[PDB]
């Protein structure tokens, strides 16, 4: 769970094919099972791979499992990096929790306190309005 | 040949109380929550009057004159009640509680009136500056059903 | 050759009533107890007052300024309720009670909290000194079966 | 020369019925007479309220503060409540309900404690004075055997 910067875009295409795209790019050697699901729609831009990843999961797509070498898989959106300048990314998920509700999209954490979404535009666009806005608060030191 | 009343009448007291379950178990919540709602106020004199004397939200329980420990204003279905910069919230315990509402809190926080204040109560909120607060949503927050109709405040309500 | 749809219903019915027999017997005790607990308090008032304006737990009932006379705080299944230096205890009446509850007793006692003080529900106590009870050991306390949840407090709860 | 299994059985649950004709007609009437007590109560706030407020029972349901109207605290098997000097009366309808019960009522009245007041709850009663009520011995009083226990009250009980 750590990886080279990266910008997803995939119109229309195959999870096994974007594994495989993955597998190409040295992110590990990803392998599925055989009938895993079907075809996604994802672009993400500035993401670390490894990241796009646990967020293509959560699309549609599958959960991963590590051998070491190999990884097995088995059965616009967009992402954005929002840095968190002046708060505590973890003070953000409780209201960050309260608008996803049972919706779609997600937010992840990341260790050097810049969230991280995928969703449909329209729940990206909330989701940093919020952040930027409780960001905000915290700047007026 | 015969004995069906026994058998009918013991599967209809079960049933019942199966249909009696969930209104207890709301019921029951509902009234575990009202508590943290008490536990909360009371302490609204001493933000109140702590707001009014200086200007400034008491920052702590200690500032605001109160057991300067969380822990120390807790009840059976409270595990604490702190004062964080006048926003005074109450933590749900763990043991005690319905199921869906233990470790989960809601906040009284006031507003500036001018020569007063007014509360408000609601779920968890966090206060940015002296006339200003935001959802402390944590997804902690003890959900809309279980509070009461004066307790439904948001945010911003003025 | 025939009759058996009467006889059978007419006796599973019966047996019916034998089953339902036990439920409405700790049912109904269980609710003759939580009236004594209703009793019991409501004095909570008086002793709690007579408490922090004096810093003494009353003695007795007048002390606490409430009917002088313990059998005055009677009721259907509650014989009376006296105070007992800040404990309030309520015994069962003798007549229109369970069976292994009448003649049985509770007690409701307070703990300085320092400004406040808390108050504590289960088996009768006495006071030993103005911050300790102790089990009012003896025999007539009522079953543990018999107390609701709010109800099971121990000697030495905190 | 055979067929008796299907005479005699469709004779013993014919026979049954019969035999769980009355139970279900006493069961019944006394569940119908329950509810008459549910409307009366719940009228005892008024009533109380307006008596301690004013040392005065209320004369009426509009002085009671409830439904001006006697008919509008109404229910299935009950046709209205009237309050008549702090006394809450229940009548029971007269489609609905058992055979020899409607048409009848109940009464709730209450006496000064001093301070406060106990409720009781019997057979009709009208007020004399301030703390004395009677019998009103007419013929339309439910009968005691349709009565719960708690609502045995005789016109002098204290």
């Amino acid at each position: 769970y750590r990886g080279k910067r990266v910008s997803f875009e995939f119109k229309d295409i195959d999870i096994q094919n974007l594994l495989r795209v993955i597998a190409e790019i040295s992110k590990k050697n990803i392998v599925v099972a055989d009938d895993v699901s079907g075809k996604v729609t994802i672009r993400l831009r500035n993401v670390p791979w490894d990241q796009a990843l646990d967020l293509v999961l959560r699309t549609k797509a599958l959960g991963k499992e590590e051998f070491g070498n190999i990884i097995r898989i088995a059965p616009d959106l967009m992402v954005n990096l929002l840095p968190v300048n002046y708060a505590v990314a973890a003070d953000m998920a409780a209201r960050v929790k309260d608008v996803l509700s049972e919706r779609g999209s997600v937010t992840v954490d990341q260790r050097t306190n810049v969230l991280i979404v995928k969703d449909v535009r329209s729940n990206t666009e909330r989701a940093r309005s919020l952040v930027r806005s409780l960001d905000t608060q915290t700047p007026q030191v | 040949f015969t004995l069906i009343e026994l058998m009918i009448v013991i599967a209809i007291v079960g049933i019942l109380a199966a249909v009696a379950l969930p209104a207890y178990q709301d019921y029951t919540a509902r009234a575990q929550v009202s508590e943290a709602i008490l536990l909360a106020e009371g302490q609204k004199s001493a933000v109140t009057e702590y707001y009014l004397n200086h200007g400034k939200w008491p920052e702590n329980n200690t500032s605001a004159g109160v057991a300067s420990s969380p822990t120390d204003i807790k009840g059976k279905y409270v595990k604490e009640v702190e004062v964080k910069n006048g926003v005074v919230t109450a933590t749900m315990l763990s043991s005690g509680v319905n199921n869906e509402i233990k470790g989960k809190k809601l906040s009284l926080w006031a507003r500036r009136e001018n020569g007063s204040v007014k509360w408000f109560c609601g779920q968890p909120v966090t206060r940015t500056d002296d006339d200003t607060v935001a959802d402390a949503k944590d997804g902690k927050e003890i959900d809309t059903k279980h509070l009461p109709s004066t307790c439904r405040d948001n945010f911003d309500a003025k």
